[PDB]
C-alpha cells in the first residue's frame, strides 16, 4: 500500500495576514482584541484614588477648597492617581468672584497634579506690617466660619484702610517668601477686592481703578480694577453684595519668591498650599463605582482580559489593554485546503 | 506551502482528519483510510500557546494628562500633548502588527515542517523493507487498513506485524 | 546557506540556468546539462510579491503643524514639536527597517529550501534505480543530456522511457 | 548520470543586509525608496486646499482680510487642509499700523489653523454705550471702502470721543461678550491709536501716554501708548499719516468673555471671527498649481509610488511614502553564486 | 553498527526567552546590556564640550559673563555640546540684583542652547539720544573694571537725569533695533534700578514707584519699581548699597525689533548677545575630566562596549548605548538537553 | 524542537561532545563513541556573530534638553518633553526586546535544521550500503569507533577502507 503525510481539511471561516502568503483562511483563530464598552468609573486596583480633594467637606466644590472657603477645610488625603472631573471648576459659595477674568478656576486642578497637598499653618504674610499704612482685616456675612461668624477665604486677607489710612496709595511691594517645606511647591492665592464708587472711598478713601502686579519665575501678571458696573453674582453664597472680587493663583518653586505689587483693595495671601509629589491625572466622572484594573478617559473603569483592544484610544492608567488599529488575531489552526479528490 | 507545492506534496487535505490537523492517509484495496497525529497537533498547540503569552508580555508606559499643563491656560502645549499620544497609540500599534504579523507566519508556514517530521515518524516505523518514494509516501509490502493506519498514528505499529524487518530501537 | 554548507551542497552556481533562479544540471557524457525550474522561480518570486504587499500596507499618521502654536510666540513649544517629528521619523523608520531585514532575511534563507524540495520533486520522477546521495545529487543508471533534463524540468520525465522502474 | 538540484548564477551588483548572513550581493532587488525633487505646491488630492484665505478678496492679504481692511470682506471657504504660505505676514493696505509691537502678525495664520472661518455680522460692542463718554466712529483716507469713502478695520470701531467731552479718563473697563455659535471659538480684533502731542490733545484732550489692558483665558497683556516720534509708515496704503496704530488680537474659548481696560484712542472691537473644528496646516508656497497625494513641506507636491522615501524628512500631509534613513532594497533574486568549475 | 546525528549536554544557567518555546536554558550567551556606574563628566570625544561659558574669564560666573559684569569679557568659544551645571545660575559680584523677580538668571543657560555666542561690538542704543531728557551714565564701586576704576554691566548703561534734569517722566518708549548678523538671535539685557525715598530724589528727582514696559515677539513684560524696605544684598561685591537693580532679556528674532517703555532709573541696554546654530545641551557638573564616547545626565562620561545598558535612563549625547528595560542576552550555544540515557 | 520531537530524533545530549555544539554518536560493540562537528559548530557561530553585528548597528536619536526652554520659566513644557523622553525610551526599548527576541526565536530554533545538514553530510560519507533509518540515524555494514567516528566528524571517512561502495565524488 501507499502510506502518505496529510493535512485536516476543515472550515476555515477565519483570516490572517502573512508575510509570504497575503491573508489566507485557517481553520481557528485565538482573538487578541476586543471592544470595550463605555462603563461608570471606579477606583484604580492598587491604589487609593483621588476624586474631590476633601471627600468629607460637604456641600463644598473642589474650588471651594482651593480657595480657603470657611467650613470648606478638611483632610485631604495623597494620592497617586487623580480624577479630573471638572473642566472648568465652579465655586458654590463666599464672596462673588468674577472667576474667568484670571485662571483661578483651574487652581484646585492644577492642585490635584501632586500627590499630597495641604494648607499651610502660617500666613505667608503679615497683615499688620504689610505695606500700604495701617489696615483692619474685613470680613463678610457671605463667608461663615466654623463658629458661624463673618469670615473670608482662609487663603487670602481682605485688608481695609484703617480710618487714619482712607487715602489712595502709590502702588507699593511685599515679597512674597516661600514657607513650605522641602521638594515641596507653594501656590500662594491672592487677588483685590472692588466695588461700586461710593463704596470705594468708604472702604479706600479711592474711587480710581487700582492696579495690581505679580512676578513669580518670570512670569509677570498685570490687572487693572473695575468701579461699578459689575456682572452679577453667580457661584456665591447668595447673600446680595455691591463689590466683586478677582483672585488669582501665583506659583513659587522650591525656595522662590514672588511679589505683589499693589494699591486699594489687595486681598493679601495668608494661607499657602505646600504641595509636593506627582499624581497621575485623567479625566473622569463622579462618583467612583467600584473597583478596576483600568480607568479609561473614554471608557471608564475596565478589566483586562485579552492583551489589546481595539476602538476609541484615550489616556488610561493601570493595569490596560494596549489600543491596536486593527482586531488582530493569533492563528490557531491550519491554513484552508480543499477537500482531497479520493 | 511552496515546499509541498515544489515538492509535490498533496495540496488537498482531508476531511476525515477531525482528531488533530496534522497526520497520515492509507491508500490500497481497503480504499483510503485517514488517521490524524496527536503528537503533531499536540506540538503544533504548543507553539502557538507559547506565541500567545509571548505577545501577551509587552507593557507600555500609560499615557496621562499632564499635571503642570491647565485647560484654557496651556491649550496649545495640550495639543502638543494630544499630539504625543495619538502618534504615541499609532507606532506601538503598528509595532505589535508587526510582531503578530511575524507569529501567523511562522505558525502558517511550519504546516510542511510537521509533515516533514511526520515522514520521519512513517518511515522508522515502517521498516527498511519499505521504499520512500519523496512525495511524503512510502510504497509498503503489506496491506494498512484503517486498523494499521491508527497504530501508525499512535506510535504503536511495527512491521514484525507482518514479519517484515524493522529498524531497532 | 548554512545548511548547504553543512550538507555539502554545490556552493557555485550556472551561469547558463537563465530561464530561472532555481534548478537541475545533470552531468555525464554529454558534459553538463543545465534546465530552470520554472515552478520554484515562480514560488519564490510570489512569495516576494506578497512580502512587498505587506510591507506597501504600513500606514502611520501624518506629521503635520500644530493649529494653535503661532511662530515668534510659541517659539519653545514648537521646538518640542519640532523633536517629537524628528523621534517619530527616526523610531517609525528604524522599524521599517527592522521588518525588510527580516524579509530578506527570509527570502535569502529560503534558498536551501527550494532545492531541498527541488530534490523531492526529481526524486520521484527518477524512480527507485536512482541512488540518493544526500548532497542534492541523484546517481542515474541511464544517460541523460539536455533532452532529458529538460522532461526532468517540465515534470514530463518517466523512467520507463529508459525501461527502469517508477513509482507506480 | 549525476542529476543535481542547483542555484543559478548572474551578475549581482545589489546588496541587501541580513540578519544572519550579514550583506550579500543578490542577482535582483525591488528599490522600495525613491529621493522626491522639489516641485510647485498643489491641491490634496481628494481634499479642498486652502491658500489664500479669502480667494475673492482680490490685491488682498490673509492679514489685510484678517483685520477687516475696507474692499477686503468675503466668503472664507472651509478647509481640512491649509498651507502656512507666510511665516510672517504682511499688510498691504489702509491704516499705519506698528506690527512687531504685538502678536498681531500670526493672526491669519492662527485662522487658517481652524477647519471653519466666519465673520460675525453683528458689532460684538456697540460703541454708542461704549465706557468713556459719548463717542463718534473715526474713518480715514488710508482706508477707502467699496465706494471710496473713508472707512476703517471692519473687525475695529476707530471712536472719537465728542467735541464736549475731549478730555482725559481713568482706565475703563470692557466686557468683550462671547456671540459666536456653539463650538466656535471666537477671535477678538482690537487695538489703540496714538498719534503726536498736538492730534493728541485735538481728538482725545490728552496728551500723555495712554495705558491697555485686555485679559482673557488667564492670559493678561498690558501696552503703553508711545506720544510722536513713530517708526515710519509701511505696509499701509502709502497716504501720508502722522498717527500710529497699535492692534492684537484676543482668544475667547467657547462661552468665555473677556476684558479690555482701556483709555484715548482705544480701537474697540466690532465683527470678530469665529471659528470650529481643525485644519491640518503645513508649510508650503502658492499658487496650488494641480493635483498631487502627497503635500511635503520641502518637496511640494508629490505622488505616492514607492511604499517609503529617501532624503528630507519633513511635515507631510494625504497619502504619503514614509521616510526612512536608508534607500531599502527588497531581494527579487538569489545571493551572489561564483560561476560552477 | 548505528551512526547518529547529536547535540551536546552541558551546565545551563544563562536563560533567554523565545516566541515558541517560552524561557529556556543554554549553554553560553552574549550579554548585550550593562549597568554603568555613576562617573565624572567628561569631554565628548570629537566634539569640543561648553562647560563655563567663557573658560578664559577666572572667577567669573556664567551670569556675571551673561551680564558683562567687568573683568567678566572675553572670548566664548563656540560648542555643538554644552553642559549645563546651574539649575538656578547666580552672580558674584557688582552691583545688587533682585534676581526672582525676573527670568535673569536663566540668561546664560539660554545662551548656551545656541552653539554660536558673542557680545556686539557697538551699543544698541545712544544714552546721548535715547527718551527722557539728557543723561549721563553712573557707575558703582561695586563694579570695579580692569583698571579697578568705578563701572557697571557692560550690557546695560545706567543713565541718570543730569542736575538740571532731575524731574518725572511719563513712560517714554524706546526701539531696541536689531543689529545681528544674517541668522543670529539677538538677546537683549536691560533693567531698572531703584532706591529708597531719598536717593531716587537725589537721583532722579522723583520717589514714586517707576514703571517699565518691554514687548519682544508677542511677549509682553510689566515691572514696577519698589522704594526702599529692600531684601538684603546677596550674590553681588559686598559692598554695602542702599539701591537694587532688576534685570530682564528681552530676545529678538533676525530682523525683529523690540520696544521698551519706561520712565526713571532705566538701564539702557548697550551690548547686546548674538546667537546662532544650535548646542546640544544635557545637565551635568564641571570640570570636565578626561574624554567618553558618551555623556549620560546620571551616569557621566561613559565609553560604550554593549550596544545596550540597562539602569536609570536619562538625556544623554553621543556614542551612546541605548536603554532597554531588561538585561537581554543573545544566545549564544544549544538549548539544554539532559545527558543521553 | 517540536521537528526533533515529531520525527523521533533523540531529546538528551552528549557530555562528551566538548569540542562542538552539534555532531556524531556511534553505536556497536565498542559502546558509544562522540565526535563534534566543528563546521557545524562554526556555522552556528558565525550566524550568531551576524545576528550580534546586526543588532548592533541599530542607531537612535539622542535624547538631549530643548534649548529654548527654561527652567522654571518653561516648567510646563519641560514636563511634556520628559513625557517625550519616557515614551521614546519605552518605545525603542520594546522594539529592541522585539528584534533579539526573534533573533533568539531563530538560533534555538535552527538546531533540528543542523542535524539535517549534517545527515546529509554523513549519508554521503557512509556510502550507498548504510541504511537511512529516519530518526537521524544510520545503519552501518561496517564498525565505527571513536578512531572510525573522528574521520567521519573531519570529512575524511572513506567507505572504501571497509570494502564498501562509495558516492563517485564529483
Ligand atoms: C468667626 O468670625 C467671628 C466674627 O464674626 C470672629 O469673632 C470676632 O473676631 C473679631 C476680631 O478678632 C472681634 O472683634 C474685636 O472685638 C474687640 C472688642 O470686643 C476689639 O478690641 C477688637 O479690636 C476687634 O474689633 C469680635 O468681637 C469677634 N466676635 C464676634 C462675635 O464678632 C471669630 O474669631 C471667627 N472664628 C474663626 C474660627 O475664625
Ligand atoms: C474565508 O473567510 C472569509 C471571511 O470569513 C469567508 O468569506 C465570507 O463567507 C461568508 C459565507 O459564510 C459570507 O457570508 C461573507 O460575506 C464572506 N466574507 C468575505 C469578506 O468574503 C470565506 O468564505 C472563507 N473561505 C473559505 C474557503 O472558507
Ligand atoms: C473588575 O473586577 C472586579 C473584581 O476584581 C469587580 O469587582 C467585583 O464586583 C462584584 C460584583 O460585580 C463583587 O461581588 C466583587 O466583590 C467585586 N470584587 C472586588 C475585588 O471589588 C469589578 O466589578 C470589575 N469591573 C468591571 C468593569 O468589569
Ligand atoms: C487552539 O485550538 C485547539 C484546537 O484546535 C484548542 O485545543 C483544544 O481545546 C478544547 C477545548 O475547547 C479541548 O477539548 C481539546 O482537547 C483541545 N485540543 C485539541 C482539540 O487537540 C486550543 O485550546 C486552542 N488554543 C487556545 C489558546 O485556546
Ligand atoms: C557586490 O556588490 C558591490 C556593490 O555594488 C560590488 O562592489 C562594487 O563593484 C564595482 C565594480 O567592480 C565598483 O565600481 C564599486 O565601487 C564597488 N562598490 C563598493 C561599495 O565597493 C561588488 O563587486 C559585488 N560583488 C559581486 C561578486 O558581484
Ligand atoms: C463709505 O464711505 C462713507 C464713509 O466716509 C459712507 O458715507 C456715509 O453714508 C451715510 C449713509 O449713506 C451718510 O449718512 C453719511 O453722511 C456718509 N458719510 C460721509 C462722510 O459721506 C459710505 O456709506 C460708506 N459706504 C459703505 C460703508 O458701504
Ligand atoms: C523715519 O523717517 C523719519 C522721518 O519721516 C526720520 O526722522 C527722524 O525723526 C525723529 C523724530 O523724533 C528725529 O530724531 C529725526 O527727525 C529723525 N531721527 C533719526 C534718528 O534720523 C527717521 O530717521 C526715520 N526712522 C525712525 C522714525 O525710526
Ligand atoms: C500627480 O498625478 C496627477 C494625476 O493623478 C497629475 O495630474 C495630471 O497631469 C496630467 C499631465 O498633463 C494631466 O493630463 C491630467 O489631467 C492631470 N490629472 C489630474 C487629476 O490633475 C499630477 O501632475 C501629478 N503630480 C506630480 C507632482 O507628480
Ligand atoms: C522579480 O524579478 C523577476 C526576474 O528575476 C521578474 O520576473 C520577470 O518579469 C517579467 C515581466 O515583468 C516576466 O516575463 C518574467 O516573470 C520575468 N522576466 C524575465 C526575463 O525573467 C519579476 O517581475 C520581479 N518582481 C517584481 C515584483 O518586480
Ligand atoms: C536554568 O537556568 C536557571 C536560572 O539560572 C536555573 O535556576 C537556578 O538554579 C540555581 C542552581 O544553580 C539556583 O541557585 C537558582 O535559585 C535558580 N534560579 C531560578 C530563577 O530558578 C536552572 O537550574 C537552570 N536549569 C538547568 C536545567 O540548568
Ligand atoms: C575703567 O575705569 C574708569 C571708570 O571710572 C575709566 O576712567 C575714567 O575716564 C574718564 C574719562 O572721561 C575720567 O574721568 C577718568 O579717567 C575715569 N573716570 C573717573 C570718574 O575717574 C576707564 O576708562 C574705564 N575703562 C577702561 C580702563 O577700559
Ligand atoms: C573612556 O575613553 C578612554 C578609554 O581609552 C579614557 O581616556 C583615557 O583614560 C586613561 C586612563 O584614565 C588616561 O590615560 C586618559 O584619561 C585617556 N588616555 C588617552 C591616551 O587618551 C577615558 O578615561 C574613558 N572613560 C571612561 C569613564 O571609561
Ligand atoms: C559564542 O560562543 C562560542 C563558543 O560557545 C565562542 O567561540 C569559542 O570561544 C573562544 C573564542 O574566543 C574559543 O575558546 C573557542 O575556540 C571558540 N570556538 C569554538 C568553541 O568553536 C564565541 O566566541 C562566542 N561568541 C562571541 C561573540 O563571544
Ligand atoms: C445681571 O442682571 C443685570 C440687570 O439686572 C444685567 O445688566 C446683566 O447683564 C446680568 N448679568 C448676568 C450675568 O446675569
Ligand atoms: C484491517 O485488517 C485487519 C487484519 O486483517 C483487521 O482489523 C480487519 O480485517 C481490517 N479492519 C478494517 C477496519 O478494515
Ligand atoms: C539527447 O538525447 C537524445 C538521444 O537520441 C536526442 O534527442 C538528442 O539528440 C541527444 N543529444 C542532445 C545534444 O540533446
Ligand atoms: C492693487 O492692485 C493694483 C493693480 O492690480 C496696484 O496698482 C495697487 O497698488 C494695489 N493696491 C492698492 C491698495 O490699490
Ligand atoms: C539682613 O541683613 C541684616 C544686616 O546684616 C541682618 O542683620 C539680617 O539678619 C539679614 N536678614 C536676613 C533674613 O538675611
Ligand atoms: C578501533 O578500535 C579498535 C579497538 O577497539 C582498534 O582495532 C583500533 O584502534 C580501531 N580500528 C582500527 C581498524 O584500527
Amino acid at each position: 500500500d501507499r502510506i502518505c503525510t496529510g493535512i485536516t481539511s476543515s472550515n476555515s471561516p477565519h483570516v490572517v495576514k502573512t508575510a509570504t502568503q497575503g491573508e489566507v483562511n485557517v481553520t481557528g483563530v485565538i482573538p487578541l482584541t476586543t471592544t470595550p464598552t463605555r462603563s461608570h468609573f471606579a477606583n484604580l486596583k492598587g491604589t487609593q484614588t483621588r476624586g474631590k480633594l476633601c471627600p468629607n467637606c460637604f456641600n463644598c466644590t473642589d474650588l471651594d477648597v482651593a480657595l480657603g472657603r470657611p467650613k470648606c477645610m478638611g483632610n485631604i488625603p495623597s494620592a497617586k492617581v487623580s480624577i479630573l472631573h471638572e473642566v472648568k471648576p465652579v465655586t458654590s459659595g463666599c464672596y462673588p468672584i468674577m472667576h474667568d477674568r484670571t485662571k483661578i478656576r483651574q487652581l484646585p486642578n492644577l492642585l490635584r497634579g501632586y500627590e499630597n497637598i495641604r494648607l499651610s499653618t502660617s500666613n505667608v504674610i503679615n497683615t499688620e506690617t504689610a505695606p500700604g499704612g495701617p489696615y483692619k482685616v474685613g470680613t463678610s456675612g457671605s463667608c461663615p466660619n466654623v463658629t458661624n461668624g463673618n469670615g473670608f477665604f482662609n487663603t487670602m486677607a481682605w485688608v481695609i484702610p484703617k480710618d487714619n489710612n482712607k487715602i489712595a496709595i502709590n502702588p507699593v511691594t511685599v515679597e512674597v517668601p516661600y514657607i513650605c517645606s522641602e521638594g515641596e511647591d507653594q501656590i500662594t492665592v491672592w487677588g483685590f477686592h472692588s466695588d461700586d464708587k461710593t463704596q470705594m472711598e468708604r472702604l479706600y478713601g479711592d474711587s480710581n481703578p487700582q492696579k495690581f502686579t505679580s512676578s513669580a519665575n518670570g512670569v509677570t501678571t498685570h490687572y487693572v480694577s473695575q468701579i461699578g458696573g459689575f456682572p452679577n453674582q453667580t457661584e456665591d453664597e447668595g447673600l446680595k453684595q455691591s463689590g466683586r472680587i478677582v483672585v488669582d493663583y501665583m506659583v513659587q518653586k522650591p525656595g522662590k519668591t514672588g511679589t505683589i505689587v499693589y494699591q486699594r483693595g489687595i486681598l493679601l495671601p495668608q494661607k499657602v498650599w505646600c504641595a509636593s509629589g506627582r499624581s497621575k491625572v485623567i479625566k473622569g466622572s463622579l462618583p467612583l463605582i467600584g473597583e478596576a484594573d483600568c480607568l479609561h478617559e473614554k471608557y471608564g473603569g475596565l478589566n483586562k482580559s485579552k492583551p489589546y483592544y481595539t476602538g476609541e484610544h484615550a489616556k488610561a492608567i493601570g493595569n490596560c489593554p494596549i489600543w491596536v488599529k486593527t482586531p488582530l488575531k493569533l492563528a490557531n489552526g491550519t491554513k484552508y485546503r480543499p477537500p482531497a479528490k479520493l | 506551502g511552496f515546499f509541498g507545492a515544489i515538492a509535490g506534496f498533496l495540496e488537498g487535505g482531508w476531511e476525515g482528519m477531525i482528531a488533530g490537523w496534522h497526520g497520515y492517509t492509507s491508500h490500497g484495496a481497503h480504499g483510503v483510510a485517514v488517521a490524524a497525529d496527536l503528537k503533531s497537533t499536540q506540538e503544533a498547540i504548543n507553539k502557538i500557546t507559547k506565541n500567545l503569552n509571548s505577545l501577551s508580555e509587552l507593557e507600555v508606559k500609560n499615557l496621562q494628562r499632564l499635571s503642570g499643563a491647565m485647560n484654557e491656560l496651556h491649550d496649545e502645549i495640550l495639543e502638543l500633548d494630544e499630539k504625543v499620544d495619538d502618534l504615541r497609540a499609532d507606532t506601538i500599534s503598528s509595532q505589535i502588527e508587526l510582531a503578530v504579523l511575524l507569529s501567523n507566519e511562522g505558525i502558517i508556514n511550519s504546516e510542511d515542517e510537521h509533515l516533514l517530521a511526520l515522514e520521519r515518524k512513517l518511515k522508522k516505523m515502517l521498516g527498511p523493507s519499505a521504499v520512500e518514494i519523496g512525495n511524503g509516501c512510502f510504497e509498503t509490502k503489506h496491506k494498512c487498513n484503517q486498523t494499521c493506519l491508527d497504530r501508525i498514528a499512535a506510535g504503536t505499529f511495527n512491521a514484525g506485524d507482518f514479519s517484515l524487518p524493522t529498524f531497532d530501537s
